[PDB]
């Protein structure tokens, strides 16, 4: 069918889920399925019920919480025999107020990561030259963010995701996180022709969240389809 | 003087598994990281703690 | 359990289609097929269609009429070619924006419900007149995204938001003239606002068919992010 | 002169059914309005035309 690939892996669903935030592993057990999702991304934090929770989906392991390479490569390899998964989501973020990624930091990160084995999701500014080169560093995705993560502002990057789109063949699949509030974002995004979505705050903190992960479902589905239909031109 | 999560306490001499009993934690459940060496909680080294040792003790959680 | 109705009439899918644009028949009867959609607007107008729509709910409408003389005239053949109680109220002078005459579709509104006709009428985004038209009797009220076939999308999304913010006090509120893309439709119904109308967007595409399932898709997904109470950016 | 369709034609002492006919237009698949009044295709009225009548036939179309 449609399917896309991250690196060796083939996915069906253009639609990856967060676990931050579910009040509890019961409404995200929910979502995740309402969602058909077949990916959810998971931290890895020092302990102070959710390996049971996300039966049945795949675990992408993530560095959230690295201020540097050196940390992220750290939380990498502790994710990986976590999970026994082979990638992960790079995120190097030092200023957590606005939770963006530092350019060279995780550019860094990225190459260590893919010389240990990793097969790297960059988490990004919306930086189509720093994509290019995470995507020659041998990166599976590149994933610019919508816009301040959990804002739920929508697509404020707007006009730089479009050069992704634009640039679409010369890049890996690419997969929108962080930014996103309603399924009418992520229709937006998949209407440009980018790969996928990653969605997080907008299910979690919503009143209804299986239903809004639901939402989301027919959204990607919706917009996806849209590009493959050649919408008119205004 | 073990580094335990960021931690100093008094830890030389004991083991990995002896903490984390004491800990109370289930050990497949955690991965422990010794001076940047990964272990498994359920493989985790049966060698005594050192005074400098940096212990890392983590598990899959919420975040992504 | 999420129907809406106009007026006796319940439906159920909040998409409501158009016939226009469409190259041939076939392709028309894939499209309303494959958006799950049960009214379709249809024009009169001076000398094959009834057989394509067969299935659904005819929605005639006056376009063409330039003054509420004319729709009202329009209206009545309609009725008699339809067979049905409700139309589309389209009053445009000009064809070169295709906006709507405030003062002419109140005129024609008064005389259609008092003449036993379910008003849907076509306008822009006042929700002045809006509130005329709910104490007239329409039985629903239709501002435009942007201007018709334009495919500009919510553009009139700001005084779009007052129809939502006005909701318990209109009639079923549904967003006509403007959509070209499904994320649109999905925002319109985030909104909270009824239902939808997309003509141009789907008949206009490479596959329209498959263009008109993810209008589908996106209606219900907006609908569904309304009821789910959405977080607060 | 009767207006057809806004078009002036010769068409008074013929029958709405006539022209219709010559017209080569089904009946049940059209409305005819005949000086504001509303007809359909099988329902017009036998009455020939006169000069001054206005003349309408509409279908169902697709359009908006």
């Amino acid at each position: 069918m449609d399917t896309w690939k991250v690196g060796p892996v083939e996915l069906k669903s253009r639609l990856i889920l967060g676990s931050g935030k579910y009040e509890d592993f019961g409404v995200m057990r929910e979502a995740i399925a309402a969602a058909k999702a077949e990916v959810v991304t998971v931290s890895v934090r020092r302990v102070e019920g959710l390996l049971e929770a996300l039966e049945g989906v795949r675990l992408l392991p993530n560095t959230a919480g690295a201020r540097t390479a050196e940390e992220a490569v750290r939380l990498a390899r502790l994710g990986r025999l976590l999970t026994g998964e082979r990638w992960v989501k790079l995120e190097v973020i030092p200023d957590p107020t606005y939770l963006l990624p530092d350019p060279l930091e995780t550019l860094k990160a990225a190459e260590r990561l893919i010389e240990e084995d990793f097969l790297v999701l960059p988490y990004m500014g919306p930086d189509l030259v720093l994509a290019k080169r995470l995507a020659a560093l041998g990166t599976a995705t590149v994933m610019p963010l919508a816009a301040p993560i959990g804002s739920g502002w929508g697509v404020r990057t707007r006009a730089l995701l479009e050069l992704f789109a634009r640039e679409k063949a010369s890049l890996p699949p690419v997969v929108v996180d962080a930014g996103l509030g309603l399924p009418s974002h992520a229709a937006e995004v998949m209407e440009l022709g980018l790969d996928a979505v990653l969605v997080n705050t907008a299910i979690a903190e919503a009143q209804d969240p299986p239903a809004m992960a639901e939402a989301f479902r027919l959204a990607v589905e919706a917009g996806r389809k849209a590009y493959l239909a050649g919408p008119m031109r205004p | 003087m073990v580094w335990l999560n960021g931690e100093p306490r008094p830890l030389e001499g004991k083991t990995l598994k002896e903490v984390l009993e004491e800990m109370g934690v289930e050990l497949k459940g955690v991965a422990v990281l010794l001076n940047e060496e990964a272990f498994l909680g359920l493989e985790v080294p049966d060698r005594p703690l050192r005074d400098g040792d940096v212990v890392e003790v983590v598990a899959l959680m919420q975040g992504g």
